Order: C-alpha cells, then sequence, then structure tokens
C-alpha cells in the first residue's frame, strides 16, 4: 500500500524558518512527482507546491513565492518543505502528496507521455504547524 | 488565474438517495493534448483527502462504483447513485490543466 | 616554499623577484561510485553451455542487456584455451560499463580460430565472419570434441563473391561459379555449392576437431549503461572535490546540484569544449553539475637570499578556503605577507595593482601600488610659471644590438 | 505530387545534453528544401521505400493515421515491425506479419505470428496541428522522434522551426527496407501526409540555455 | 598552462610517461610566463610616463575649450571620461592571469596625462610641470606650424567652436553602431580563437583508441595503455607547442604595437 | 596551400585519418590567410596615402 | 595505397602524415616569422613615405 507519513510540525513565532519532512514508503519514489498542499483550519484546501521527479523543475503558488524552498532526497525516499518567513496565515495542517503520472521507465525504448504534472494521487497523514505570537 | 466555484456550499442527503455536487471554472479545463484535466477529492471528517475523480470521468483505483462524474468546457459535476452512511465529508474540485492548482471552495454533504 | 625555488631554479642563490615553483591541485577526498541498481545476474550460461553451437558461416547473434556481467568467471575458467581481448583487457572487464553487448557463438575448426581477429585474412576471416579493424571486445575458443564431434552437421563457406563486411552474414545457397558458364542450380564447370560439411570424427587430427567460439562485442558510444561489472556503488556526496565513477565514466571534480532541464532519457551533459559537465546519478536520478577541482599555479615572492630567507606564497587564482598572516588578493589569495594600507612603489609585482615588498625586525608587507605623488597643477587663466634657472641631466640609456652567433 | 521541406524535419542526433552552444554534428538528416513527396491518400496508402531513413508528416482534422509497418517482404516469410495507436493505448510488436494488401482498422485489426517482441502504453496519436516523425534504423537500434505543432497554412508545410525529440529507441535489429502507413476507417473493403527520406549531412545545431534546439544550418545547402 | 596538466591531468601513468620528453613543459611555461612579463612592461611603457599624477583644476577655464567629455567623470566608481566609458562598453589546465594594473589605475593615469597636458602643455614632459592659460599653450602650438599668435587670438571662439564640435562628433560616431574599434577586438578574437582551438584540440585522439585519458586507463592494462597515452601525449605536446609559438609571435606583433604607442604618447 | 591536398591529395584514405590530429589543418590555413591579408594592408598603407 | 591492406598502409600512412605535417608547419612558422619581417619594413617603408 502506498505510504505517506508527514512530520515536522509544531508551534512557532512569526518571522523565523521551519523544515517538514514526508517519509515515502510501499512504491517507486524517485520516479514520482512531489506535491505539498495545506488546510488552514475551518478553510478550504490549498495547494503549497510541488516538486519534479528528479527535483530539477520547482513550482510554488502565489501565497508562497520567493519564500518556500521544495526539496527531496530519493536516496532515503524523503521529500521536505522549507517554511522560510512565516506569517499568521501559514497556521494550517501539511499532507505531502503523490503525483498520479510517473515519468516513463526509460529501460523500456518508449518516451511517451511526456512527463507532466498532475493532481494528488495518495495524501499522507498530516501534521499541523502553527504560527504565531 | 483559473478561479473555480461549486455550488451548493452543503448538501443534506437522506441514506440510499442519489446527490449531486457541482463544480465550475473560469477558464476551459480542455488540453491541447484533448483531455480535459479536473481532479477530486472528498475528505472524510477527520483525515487527509481522498482521491475520487481524477479525470472528468474517470474513478481512481479503489473508489465504489457509485461515484461517478461528466461535465465538459467550464461545467463538471458529480454523481453519487446512492448516498451510503460513510460519504459524509467535504468534496474538493480541483483543475490539473495549469499551475498552481487551483481547488474549489469545498461543499459539505451530510445526512437530512 | 624557499627550498623549492631555490630547486626549480637550480641555484642556491636567489634574486629579488617573484617565482613560479609548483601547481597547486585540491586534492580528491573521497572516492565515489554509482553504478546503476540492477540486481540480476547476466544470462551467459545460455551463452556458453548451450546445447548447440550455430555453423560459422551462420553465426548465431545474441543480443545482451540489464546485466550485473561478471567477467571474473569467465576470465578464470579453465575451459577456454584462448581467451583474448583486443579493446580491452580482460581483468579489466568486472569494472567497466557497456551499452548492448553482443556475443555472437558459432563452432568451428581448431586451428582456424586464429582467423577470429581484426585484420585477418584467410577463409573464415574472408568469407563466413569478419571483425572489424577497430573491433572492441573478446574472442572466447575452447574445444569441443567431447561435443560436437564422427558429426558432419557443421559446415562453413567456401565459395563466396566477395569479402565480407564486418558482422555481417551470409546465407544464401545458389551454387557458386568459377567459370564463366552461367551454372543455374548445377555443379557445372568449376561450380561448386558454396556450403560443405566440417569432417568432425571423434580422434581427428590435432587443429581439426571443433572448436566452439564466442565473441563478445562491446559498445561504449551511447550514453544509458545497460551492462556493467559488479561493482558496489557509494554514498553520494556533494561540494567536495571527490573521484566519481558514474555508470563506468571515471571523474575528479566537485559535485553540486544542477539547475539543467535534463530530459528523463538524458543522462550525462556536455560543455561548449565537449567534455562532460553534467551527469544524472542512477539511483536518485538528480543531476549533478561537475566542476573542475580547484587549482592554480603558485608564485614565491623572494626579497631575495642576500636578503632574507623570508619568503611569502602566492596561490594564483584561487579562494583561501581551499588553500590548506591570510589575505585575499584579486589575483590568488597570499599567504606569509602582511597586508599594509599604505602604498608605495611597486617593488615585487603580483597583479591586480597589489605588489609586495621587504620593509620594517623586517617582514614582507603587501600594498596597492601608488602610481605617482599627487599634483594640483595651480592653472588660472592669466597665471604662467616660466623656469628661473636650469639642470644640465644626463641620463644613461641601455639597447641591446646583437647576440652570440650560435651555430 | 511534391512540395518544399522549408527547413523541418530535424531531430536531436543523440540523448546528450547541451546548451548554450553551437554544435557542428554529421548524421542522417533531411536536407533542407528538399522535395518532399505528398500523397493523397483519401480521394491509397502504397508500399514507400525506406532508404535509410524516414521524415514522416502529417496533419489532419480527425487523426486518420494511427501507425506504420515496417519490413522487407511484409510476409510471414520475414520479420516484420508494427506500431499502432487505437483509441486507448499503443501496441509495439516485432512478428512476422501476413499483411493483407490494405492494412487498417476497424470501428481491430492484426496479422501476428511466430514472433519474440511486444509492448504496450499509452497512445501518442490522439483524438489545426501538424505531427511529424522521423525513423530510423542502424546499428541495431530502431528510433523514432517526433512533435508536435499547431498550424494554419491549410496545403503546404509551415516555414517555422520546430526540432524533432526521441520517441522510440528499441534495440529491434531487424533488416528494413519498405515501410506502409496503416489508417482507421469505418468500413472493412479489404480488396493526407507527407514523406522525405534523410541523407548524410553536416548540420550546424544552435542549443539554446534549455537544451532545446532553435535553429540550424544545412551546411551543404548554399 | 598548467603542460602537465593539460596533456594529460590527474594520471600519474601520464605523468610518468611524460617525464621521458624532458623539459618541453619547462620551457612553454618559461615562454608563456615571458610573454605575461611582456604585457605588463607594455602597459607600463605605454601609459606610466607620468612622473606624478596631476589633478584638473576644479574650474574650467580654458578659453571657451571644453574637455567634459575625455576628463574623468567624478560621478562614475570608476573614473573613466566619457568616451572612455564608451570605449570599454563596445570591446580546463590553463588560465589567465590578471594585469598588473587595473583599468582604474590605467584610467588615473590617461586623467594625469590629460591634466598635464591641458594645464601645462608639453612642459611636464620635460620636466616640472608649468602652468599656462590654455589659449596661449594652443597659440603656440599654433606658432609650431608655422601660423602667427594672432591668428588664433583673432579668432579663439571659432577655434574653440570647431574644437567642441569635432570633440561632440567623435563622441557621436563612437557611441553609433560603427565599428572603429576593430583593431582590439581582432586581438580580444585571436586570443579567444587561439584558447578554443587549444581546448578543442583534447578531443582529438590522435590516432589513440579514445581522446580521454580516464578510458584509456581503464579499459587497457598498463603495457597495452601506454602505447595510446604516448600518441597522446606526442599529438597534445604539438598542439601546446604550436600554441605557444603563435602566441610568441602574436606577443612580437603587440610589443611593436606597444612601443609605437608608446612613442605616439 | 591547401593542407590536406599537400599532407595527401586525391585519398580518401589519408583524408580520414587526418581527421584524428583535429585541426591543425584548418589552423595552419587561418595563419596563410592572414598572412595573405596582411601583405595587402602592407601595399595599402605603404602606397594608398 | 595499392600495395598493402588497410590495417599495414594505416601504418604507414601514419608516419607518412606525421612528416608532411611537421614539414607544412616549419614552412607555416617561417611564413609567419618572415611576414612579421616584412611588415616592420613595411612599416618603416610607410612611415618614410
Ligand atoms: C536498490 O533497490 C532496492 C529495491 O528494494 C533497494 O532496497 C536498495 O536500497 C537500492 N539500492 C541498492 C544499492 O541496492
Ligand atoms: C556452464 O556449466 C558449468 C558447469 O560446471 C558452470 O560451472 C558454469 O557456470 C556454466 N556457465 C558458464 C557460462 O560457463
Ligand atoms: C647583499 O646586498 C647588499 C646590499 O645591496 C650588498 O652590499 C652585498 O654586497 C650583497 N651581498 C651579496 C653576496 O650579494
Ligand atoms: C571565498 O569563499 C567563501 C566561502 O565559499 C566565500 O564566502 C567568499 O565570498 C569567497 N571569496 C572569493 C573572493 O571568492
Ligand atoms: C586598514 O584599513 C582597513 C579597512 O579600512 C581597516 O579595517 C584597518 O583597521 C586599517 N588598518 C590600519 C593599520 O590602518
Ligand atoms: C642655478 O642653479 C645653480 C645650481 O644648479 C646655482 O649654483 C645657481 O646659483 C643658480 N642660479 C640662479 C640665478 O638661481
Ligand atoms: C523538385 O523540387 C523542385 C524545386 O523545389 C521542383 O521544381 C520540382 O518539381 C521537384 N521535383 C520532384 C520530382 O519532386
Ligand atoms: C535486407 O532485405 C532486403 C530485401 O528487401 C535484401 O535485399 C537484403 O539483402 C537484406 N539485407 C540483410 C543484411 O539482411
Ligand atoms: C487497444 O489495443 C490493446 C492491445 O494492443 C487492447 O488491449 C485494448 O483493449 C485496445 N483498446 C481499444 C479501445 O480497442
Ligand atoms: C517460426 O519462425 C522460425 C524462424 O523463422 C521457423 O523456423 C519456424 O518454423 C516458425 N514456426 C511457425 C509455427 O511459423
Ligand atoms: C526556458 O525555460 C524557462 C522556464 O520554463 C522559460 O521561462 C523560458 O521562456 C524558456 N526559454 C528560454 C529561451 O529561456
Ligand atoms: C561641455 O560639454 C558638455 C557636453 O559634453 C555640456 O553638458 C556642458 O554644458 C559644456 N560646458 C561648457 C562650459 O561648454
Amino acid at each position: 500500500q502506498v505510504q505517506l507519513v508527514e512530520s515536522g510540525g509544531g508551534v512557532v513565532q512569526p518571522g523565523r524558518s521551519l523544515r517538514l519532512s514526508c517519509e515515502a514508503s510501499g512504491f517507486t519514489f524517485n520516479t514520482y512527482d512531489m506535491h505539498w498542499a495545506r488546510q488552514a483550519p475551518g478553510k478550504g484546501l490549498e495547494w503549497v507546491a510541488v516538486i519534479w521527479y528528479d527535483g530539477s523543475n520547482k513550482f510554488y503558488a502565489d501565497s508562497v513565492k520567493g519564500r518556500f524552498t521544495i526539496s527531496r532526497d530519493n536516496s532515503k525516499n524523503t521529500l521536505y518543505l522549507q517554511m522560510n518567513s512565516l506569517r499568521a496565515e501559514d497556521t494550517a495542517v501539511y499532507y505531502c502528496a503523490r503525483d498520479r503520472t510517473p515519468v516513463y521507465d526509460i529501460l523500456t525504448g518508449y518516451y511517451w507521455p511526456p512527463p507532466r504534472v498532475d493532481g494528488m494521487d495518495v495524501w499522507g497523514q498530516g501534521t499541523t504547524v502553527t504560527v504565531s505570537s | 488565474d483559473n478561479v473555480m466555484t461549486q455550488t451548493p456550499f452543503s448538501l443534506s442527503v437522506t441514506p440510499g438517495q442519489p446527490a449531486s455536487i457541482s463544480c465550475k471554472s473560469s477558464q476551459s479545463l480542455l488540453h491541447s493534448d484533448g483531455k480535459t484535466y479536473l481532479y477530486w477529492y472528498l475528505q472524510k471528517p477527520g483525515q487527509s483527502p481522498q482521491l475520487l475523480i481524477y479525470e472528468v470521468s474517470n474513478r481512481f483505483s479503489g473508489v465504489p462504483e457509485r461515484f461517478s462524474g461528466s461535465g465538459s468546457g467550464t461545467d463538471f459535476t458529480l454523481k453519487i447513485s446512492r448516498v451510503e452512511a460513510e460519504d459524509v465529508g467535504v468534496y474538493y474540485c480541483m483543475q490539473s490543466i495549469q499551475l498552481p492548482f487551483t481547488f474549489g471552495q469545498g461543499t459539505k454533504l451530510e445526512i437530512k | 616554499p624557499l627550498s623549492e625555488t631555490k630547486c626549480t631554479l637550480k641555484s642556491f642563490t636567489v634574486e629579488k623577484g617573484i617565482y613560479q615553483t609548483s601547481n597547486f591541485r585540491v586534492q580528491p577526498t573521497e572516492s565515489i561510485v554509482r553504478f546503476p541498481n540492477i540486481t540480476n545476474l547476466c544470462p551467459f550460461g545460455e551463452v556458453f553451455n548451450a546445447t548447440r553451437f550455430a555453423s560459422v558461416y551462420a553465426w548465431n547473434r545474441k543480443r545482451i542487456s540489464n546485466c550485473v556481467a561478471d567477467y571474473s568467471v569467465l576470465y578464470n575458467s579453465a575451459s577456454f584455451s584462448t581467451f583474448k581481448c583486443y579493446g580491452v583487457s580482460p581483468t579489466k572487464l568486472n569494472d567497466l560499463c557497456f551499452t548492448n553487448v553482443y556475443a555472437d557463438s558459432f563452432v568451428i575448426r581448431g586451428d582456424e580460430v586464429r582467423q577470429i581477429a581484426p585484420g585477418q585474412t584467410g577463409k573464415i576471416a574472408d568469407y563466413n565472419y569478419k571483425l572489424p579493424d577497430d573491433f572492441t571486445g573478446c574472442v572466447i575458443a575452447w574445444n569441443s570434441n567431447n561435443l560436437d564431434s564422427g558429426n558432419y552437421n557443421y559446415l562453413y563457406r567456401l565459395f563466396r563473391k566477395s569479402n565480407l563486411k564486418p558482422f555481417e552474414r551470409d546465407i544464401s545457397t545458389e551454387i557458386y561459379q568459377a567459370g564463366s558458364t552461367p551454372c543455374n542450380g548445377v555443379e557445372g564447370f568449376n561450380c561448386y555449392f558454396p556450403l560443405q560439411s566440417y569432417g568432425f570424427q571423434p580422434t581427428n587430427g590435432v587443429g581439426y576437431q571443433p572448436y566452439r567460439v564466442v565473441v563478445l562485442s562491446f559498445e561504449l558510444l551511447h550514453a544509458p549503461a545497460t551492462v556493467c561489472g559488479p561493482k558496489k556503488s557509494t554514498n553520494l556526496v556533494k561540494n567536495k572535490c571527490v573521484n566519481f565513477n558514474f555508470n563506468g565514466l571515471t571523474g575528479t571534480g566537485v559535485l553540486t546540484e544542477s539547475n539543467k532541464k535534463f530530459l528523463p532519457f538524458q543522462q550525462f551533459g556536455r560543455d561548449i569544449a565537449d567534455t562532460t559537465d553534467a551527469v544524472r546519478d542512477p539511483q536518485t536520478l538528480e543531476i549533478l553539475d561537475i566542476t573542475p577541482c580547484s587549482f592554480g599555479g603558485v608564485s614565491v615572492i623572494t626579497p631575495g637570499t642576500n636578503t632574507s630567507n623570508q619568503v611569502a606564497v602566492l596561490y594564483q587564482g584561487v579562494n583561501c578556503t581551499e588553500v590548506p598572516n591570510v589575505f585575499q588578493t584579486r589575483a590568488g589569495c597570499l599567504i606569509g605577507a602582511e597586508h599594509v594600507n599604505n602604498s608605495y612603489e611597486c617593488d615585487i609585482p603580483i597583479g591586480a595593482g597589489i605588489c609586495a615588498s621587504y620593509q620594517t625586525s623586517q617582514s614582507i608587507i603587501a600594498y596597492t601600488m601608488s602610481l605617482g605623488a599627487e599634483n594640483s597643477v595651480a592653472y588660472s587663466n592669466n597665471s604662467i610659471a616660466i623656469p628661473t634657472n636650469f639642470t644640465i641631466s644626463v641620463t644613461t640609456e641601455i639597447l641591446p644590438v646583437s647576440m652570440t652567433k650560435t651555430s | 505530387a511534391y512540395t518544399n521541406s522549408f527547413t523541418r524535419g530535424v531531430y536531436y542526433p543523440d540523448k546528450v545534453f547541451r546548451s548554450s552552444v553551437l554544435h557542428s554534428t554529421q548524421d542522417l538528416f533531411l536536407p533542407f528544401f528538399s522535395n518532399v513527396t505528398w500523397f493523397h491518400a483519401i480521394h491509397d496508402n502504397p508500399v514507400l521505400p525506406f532508404n535509410d531513413g524516414v521524415y514522416f508528416a502529417s496533419t489532419e482534422k480527425s487523426n486518420i493515421i494511427r501507425g506504420w509497418i515496417f519490413g522487407t517482404t511484409l510476409d510471414s516469410k520475414t520479420q516484420s515491425l508494427l506500431i499502432v495507436n487505437n483509441a486507448t493505448n499503443v501496441v509495439i510488436k516485432v512478428c512476422e506479419f501476413q499483411f493483407c494488401n490494405d492494412p487498417f482498422l476497424g470501428v481491430v485489426y492484426s496479422s501476428a505470428n511466430n514472433c519474440t517482441f511486444e509492448y504496450v502504453s499509452q497512445p501518442f496519436l490522439m483524438d489545426k496541428n501538424l505531427r511529424e516523425f522521423v525513423f530510423k534504423n542502424i546499428d541495431g537500434y530502431f528510433k523514432i522522434y517526433s512533435k508536435h505543432t499547431p498550424i494554419n497554412l491549410v496545403r503546404d508545410l509551415p516555414q517555422g522551426f520546430s526540432a524533432l525529440e526521441p520517441l522510440v529507441d528499441l534495440p529491434i535489429g531487424i533488416n528494413i527496407t519498405r515501410f506502409q502507413t496503416l489508417l482507421a476507417l469505418h468500413r472493412s473493403y479489404l480488396t493526407a501526409y507527407y514523406v522525405g527520406y534523410l541523407q548524410p549531412r553536416t548540420f550546424l545545431l544552435k542549443y539554446n540555455e534549455n537544451g532545446t534546439i532553435t535553429d540550424a544550418v544545412d551546411c551543404a545547402l548554399d | 598552462v598548467d603542460c602537465t596538466m593539460y596533456i594529460c591531468g590527474d594520471s600519474t601513468e601520464c605523468s610518468n610517461l611524460l617525464l621521458q620528453y624532458g623539459s618541453f613543459c619547462t620551457q612553454l611555461n618559461r615562454a608563456l610566463t615571458g610573454i605575461a612579463v611582456e604585457q605588463d612592461k607594455n602597459t607600463q611603457e605605454v601609459f606610466a610616463q607620468v612622473k606624478q599624477i596631476y589633478k584638473t583644476p576644479p574650474i574650467k577655464d580654458f578659453g571657451g575649450f571644453n574637455f567634459s567629455q575625455i576628463l574623468p567623470d567624478p560621478s562614475k566608481p570608476s573614473k573613466r571620461s566619457f568616451i572612455e566609458d564608451l570605449l570599454f562598453n563596445k570591446v580546463n589546465g590553463l588560465t589567465v592571469l590578471p594585469p598588473l594594473l587595473t583599468d582604474e589605475m590605467i584610467a588615473q593615469y590617461t586623467s594625469a596625462l590629460l591634466a598635464g597636458t591641458i594645464t601645462s602643455g608639453w612642459t611636464f614632459g620635460a620636466g616640472a610641470a608649468l602652468q599656462i592659460p590654455f589659449a596661449m599653450q594652443m597659440a603656440y602650438r599654433f606658432n609650431g606650424i608655422g601660423v602667427t599668435q594672432n591668428v588664433l587670438y583673432e579668432n579663439q571662439k571659432l577655434i574653440a567652436n570647431q574644437f567642441n564640435s569635432a570633440i561632440g562628433k567623435i563622441q557621436d560616431s563612437l557611441s553609433s553602431t560603427a565599428s572603429a574599434l576593430g583593431k582590439l577586438q581582432d586581438v580580444v578574437n585571436q586570443n579567444a580563437q587561439a584558447l578554443n582551438t587549444l581546448v578543442k584540440q583534447l578531443s582529438s585522439n590522435f590516432g589513440a583508441i579514445s581522446s580521454v585519458l580516464n578510458d584509456i586507463l581503464s579499459r587497457l592494462d598498463p603495457p597495452e595503455a601506454e602505447v595510446q597515452i604516448d600518441r597522446l601525449i606526442t599529438g597534445r605536446l604539438q598542439s601546446l607547442q604550436t600554441y605557444v609559438t603563435q602566441q610568441l609571435i602574436r606577443a612580437a606583433e603587440i610589443r611593436a604595437s606597444a612601443n609605437l604607442a608608446a612613442t605616439k604618447m
């Protein structure tokens, strides 16, 4: 079964940096793109960021540009999100999520479909990050 | 930005009755490859979201057959043949045609 | 460094100046190996222990890929009388990586196996199976009298219009004609059926008993390595000078996170000079920028052995974080000389407008050049200065005219 | 009929990343401004030679083309390669096909027998736009490159520029001298695209910062 | 160039083989060091002719002449003139050493020469700078070409206007798309071309099985590897010797040009 | 001087072998062309005053 | 090329190419030095003009 286990939550003050972590197991980690998504309390979901399978291409949402740095280490089957420059609105539960589309296996001769980011396949347990005085 | 909406904000459904909950988008979700990129997620009370519909009519593996959906352009909707007790939760529709991925505001499904 | 200057000048005395004595190169701290995570062993068994080998005229080719190919066991096996490798040494095969390895297996008479090599001539090399002149691979042969003997099923092509190109095979069976008549489907005048069997009797003469021969061919130009030796991948390390080995690509440099937009099928990146400067790690699949380990010439600033034995060393174009008074001069960071905020005439040049000198308990100083004494000319629209006196100045000028007439 | 290939059909010669560099390479490219045969297959699909490599292009609103056929005899006597995309998957296999006079797909068709290789994945043809392909068979490797571009020119290839990137790279290693495209039809009455043959040419390729080929020069053109 | 590293870097197997050729690397390094010292000598000889750094006065009362374009620009970080700024904008195993005199120092020398010429003219070359009004200086310079002083004084304004217009025309022509600086761009292009050709020669195999030393050392045993390494050593050594000879010829040409420029100054 | 023709004229085998030495022929052709242009520059600057 | 097969012909052709290329390089170097001398003479001639 597909396993995702978030970590790195807790209570913090505004202005400092924090790190979230997501363990992954039960599937070929390095061939899947990875998403970060969050749900602020009492409000709807919000896609935070996505990282490419090789970590080459990174994208983030408009609310987090310039600030957050998404990274992964395929050797350890881990995913990261550096939470630089917090403000109160970052109070939310955070989920690491898998991409539905893995990249084609290059050992086969076929190189289609082109690797593209797609919606969130499987969502992890989730952890809470609270930032406030 | 591809702003999106869902109506009604909360639908109350007796057990076994069919249910209908809608999603909409500002710009068309049809991509140049011919696919229409819409994803839906179910978040029951007290855990992370679960993917239900990954293309407008394609149900995700492991989803019960009662869940189904259809749509085109900017109007989309999901149909439930009969609502069982575990179907209570919030339904979020989401486009994946362009980044950032934009969710709808979410809609609750409850028992009457 | 003073002794290095004395040694490179081959003199016990050193004049004032700056001398390039040696070259600095930060050494590799660790050795790194990153081979692909292929688990399955390679099916060499069905190549060598096959039930039946094809005739030399119709040699059978097998394609080998996705292997952890152990060539040590083949090399150490006593069965193989001939284990000859041309483009590679047999011992090195356990540490190389190849793409799309071929294995050409066929049976052949004994003493004529010498024709299986680059540039050879003879009936088998000319008309049955020819290797290229730049062949990269191994030719493996052994006695097969106990299996292939009598026996007459195996054949070899005697008659054929022209010498075969490398790695082509002829299957035609029409009656060749050496005479001029149209020998159509008949062995007419000087015409023969092109294939005739080998006489593999169980006790034929030495060199005539059958030999089973397998030829391994390796391709190295193609990017994705599919056949690799049984080396063990080391944990990856970044941001330090290390020896690295990605899929057999030996090298030395600093590995750094890459921003290059490699496509999934791309494994390597090439610089403008057509040298590998980026690589996809074959396990994490991440792209790593390769840069050379920091290096630069080493220059020794010497006030002169007659003056003093103290010296200062300039490591050209390096940052002092890599070198092991210290001063980050723009022309390479300088040690052994103390920076001073004054400015003097250039005694010993270094570069970027900075020079060094031996001055006052004395030590070697480093300073920015003073181009000259400042002077504000008292210009005005109605003021002139006229000399009231003079000095006759005699200045010597030396010019070379000729040099010695060597022959 | 014939038309002029305005610098179309160039592709990435090798799967090695190169960025911000002008690279001179020798490979089987389509010559610039060459004569490409234009086949008005819809009012048929003749078997065409495979001269060291083929450049194939097409543009239809209804994606009539679905695949290709390769081989020497195209019968049970010799090995043949089949590529075809139905509504849900591609299928690539290399078998001694007993091809009929008119290969096509119904509303679905195969002639496979006694063979070794097979493969399945998503279709690269989908349900205005120009689809270009380049086929090669050298050193035991069968290769396909591809690129899809919107257009507005009606009945000729565009003046623009776009490099074809790899789509298939298989070590099939079969002998190929002839090929034939196959179509999808709403009928089974067993009895549109451009073709241009590659030649060995020296090209100078401009790689931009993102690693994509943005322009090229055919050294032997003029 | 590090001769040992260029011919074969990070490979002691070649370095032992390269020793058998003797002192060729020492000769190449010595020649390139001589060329490098010659460049600093050329710059010093051309620009360092002033014994003092003369400053232009704060008041620009030069009798109508306007040297704003050629004099230093105070506002810039590097104190180049306007025309100097226009000029500056329009123009492994091996390393590039920096010049002894930075562009700031050369600009300082040029400013000193300009100030000495404007305020004192010919005199600071002969000895201590003797101030003189610029009108009288240009008057004698008219007298130096056989034109009497009154020819200048009677029409000083026209002369000043003509000089200002000519300087403005130089500024406009230089700021345009004109390629008047092709002579220096030729030097830059020749140096770049020589270095690129030297680097490209590493890709040539010279008859060896491969152009990469690591491939030879990984694939072949020492006795079999040596014959390929010898071919690569001979090829790369020949390429480096050719490069050094070309640089010596170019250095002689540049030395002649620098001597001419020093004489012109 | 045409470097390839001088070293080996009309020989495709030697022409292929000569490519292994790289860009020596292009270098020599460039140098000789530079000398050739330099002669015209000399005559121009002497006589075209 | 008429007497020997490619594997031995290449061995002979390698040393023949090496000799001819060395001769051409020496010729070009001598021409470069002589061109520098002639340029010095031509600059002197232009100055005299
Ligand atoms: C190779 O893949 C296996 C898959 O289970 C994994 O356990 C292992 O860590 C990977 N790496 C190595 C060096 O075996
Ligand atoms: C062939 O059979 C022998 C029998 O002992 C075995 O040792 C060997 O591993 C087999 N395979 C090869 C490639 O020799
Ligand atoms: C050392 O230098 C001093 C001062 O220049 C000089 O008087 C003396 O003769 C020198 N001695 C030698 C051995 O060069
Ligand atoms: C030297 O290295 C340090 C650490 O990498 C860096 O902070 C500093 O800017 C470097 N200085 C120069 C002149 O390169
Ligand atoms: C030299 O200048 C530096 C930088 O202004 C300053 O930090 C230092 O104290 C000065 N030292 C002396 C001895 O003037
Ligand atoms: C000129 O200088 C000399 C010394 O060089 C001095 O003896 C003489 O008196 C001076 N004459 C005048 C007029 O100042
Ligand atoms: C070949 O091309 C020329 C010019 O493009 C054209 O005039 C001619 O008709 C073409 N012929 C064929 C047979 O394609
Ligand atoms: C390839 O097939 C053709 C028939 O189209 C045949 O003439 C040719 O000899 C074959 N070549 C090889 C190498 O099989
Ligand atoms: C497409 O072909 C595959 C076999 O290649 C088959 O399994 C699949 O059902 C086909 N799909 C359609 C829609 O015909
Ligand atoms: C299959 O192909 C092989 C090789 O061409 C042939 O020997 C065999 O008879 C074929 N069998 C059938 C059933 O077609
Ligand atoms: C390269 O990629 C970037 C990022 O996707 C994009 O903004 C840019 O337009 C692309 N092309 C060039 C020429 O930079
Ligand atoms: C000198 O010329 C500059 C333009 O280069 C102009 O701005 C300035 O006013 C002029 N000054 C005088 C005194 O003519």
